[PDB]
């Protein structure tokens, strides 16, 4: 917040800035998201098996 | 042929009987853990009046209690726990031995050696681990090891042989040999992820399960697919007998006691109906265990009973 002058009366400024972290960096900022809060989820699910044994 | 009849039924908990363990120098008791935080020590009778009592509650978990194992002495007892840690009890009256601290995450599956010196663990810290009865870790294996976390892990008997048996969630068998801690092998062979294996108390075979719909069995002296079974949805106990070779399935509505020799069903253990609707007349079987007879046996299931069956000639 900060005022500013001027010849004739004042104005008033106010400057809200939102910032961009969020999970990876800093690391500092934690995981919720603004106003709906997410999950992030990885991809895999496969098989290939048939009998093998595989003797060490 | 012979068949089985429906023995009865105990009664005592609030919660899903999670495993059951038999002691062999006491066939009057019978071990039980469940998903009400407490391991039952019953006091049997082949009575009418009860087929059992419990005796007493070993407490101290802040969580449920996943499996239950006898000691060789059966003066001790030994668990696993979902609160990450595990307890050493002096089956008498209570009053812990010893706790054992690891694990990051759940103690799955636990099991104590003819030794008394060996104790082992699955956990999902994707990690078995090696146990001094001092309660320290003599042991850990985190190298070579599962990606997934460790469903259960059993102790073969060590006639020669230095091998313990692996499975997890990753659809293997490993096998890991004491005192070096490498793969002894891999198996592959289950579609579905592993839940249990069990090995013969004479030491030739591993009967393996999980979701893969079908059982299939592995050779414990050196790991070969000896053969399948098509039977058992969902697997999650297995127990061979001492007084018979057959090998006794735990499917959700029903058990498949199957003789081997040649293959093929016995009998297939049905509950009596329930009126339900939509449908939830099947109460989940989980686990099962034979006494050291091998007329009874007993079952765990969800609905907070453990039922006893019989085999009848």
């Amino acid at each position: 917040v900060r005022h500013v002058l001027l010849r004739q009366g004042v104005l008033g400024i106010k400057v809200k800035i939102m910032l961009p972290w969020d999970p990876s960096g800093k690391i500092g900022p934690k995981k919720p998201l603004p106003d709906h809060v997410s999950i992030v989820e990885p991809k895999d699910e496969i098989l290939p098996t048939t009998p093998i044994s595989e003797q060490k | 042929t012979e068949q089985m009849t429906l023995r009865g039924t105990l009664k005592g908990h609030n919660g899903w009987v999670t495993q059951i363990a038999t002691t062999p120098q006491f066939p009057d008791m019978i071990l039980s853990a469940s998903r009400d935080k407490t391991i039952i020590m019953w006091k049997l009778t082949r009575d009418e009046t009860n087929y059992g009592i419990p005796q007493r509650a070993l407490r101290g978990h802040s969580h449920f209690v996943s499996d239950v194992v006898i000691s060789s002495d059966g003066q001790f007892a030994l668990s696993g726990s979902w609160d990450g840690t595990l307890r050493l009890w002096d089956l008498t009256t209570g009053t812990t031995t010893r706790r054992f601290v690891g694990h990051t995450k759940d103690v799955l599956s636990v099991a104590f050696s003819s030794d008394n010196r060996q104790i082992v663990s699955g956990s999902r810290d994707k990690t078995i681990k090696l146990w001094n009865t001092l309660g320290v870790c003599k042991y850990t294996v985190q190298d070579e090891s599962h990606s997934e976390w460790v469903s259960c892990v059993r102790f073969s008997p060590n006639s020669s042989n230095p091998i313990i048996v692996s499975c997890g969630w990753d659809k293997l068998v490993k096998v890991w040999n004491l005192a070096n801690c490498k793969l002894k092998t891999n198996h592959i062979g289950h579609t579905g992820y592993l839940n249990t294996v069990t090995v013969s108390p004479d030491g030739s075979l591993c009967a393996s399960g999980g979701k893969d719909g079908q059982a299939m069995l592995w050779d414990l002296n050196e790991g070969k697919h000896l053969y399948t079974l098509d039977g058992g949805d969902i697997i999650n106990a297995l127990c061979f007998s001492p007084n018979r070779y057959w090998l006794c399935a735990a499917t959700g509505p029903s058990i498949k006691i199957w003789d081997l020799e040649g293959k093929i069903i016995v009998d297939e253990l049905k509950q009596e109906v329930i009126s339900t609707s939509s449908k939830a007349e099947p109460p989940q079987c989980t686990s099962l265990a034979w006494s050291a007879d091998g007329q009874t046996l007993f079952a765990g299931y969800t609905d907070n009973l453990v039922r006893v069956w019989q085999v009848t000639i």
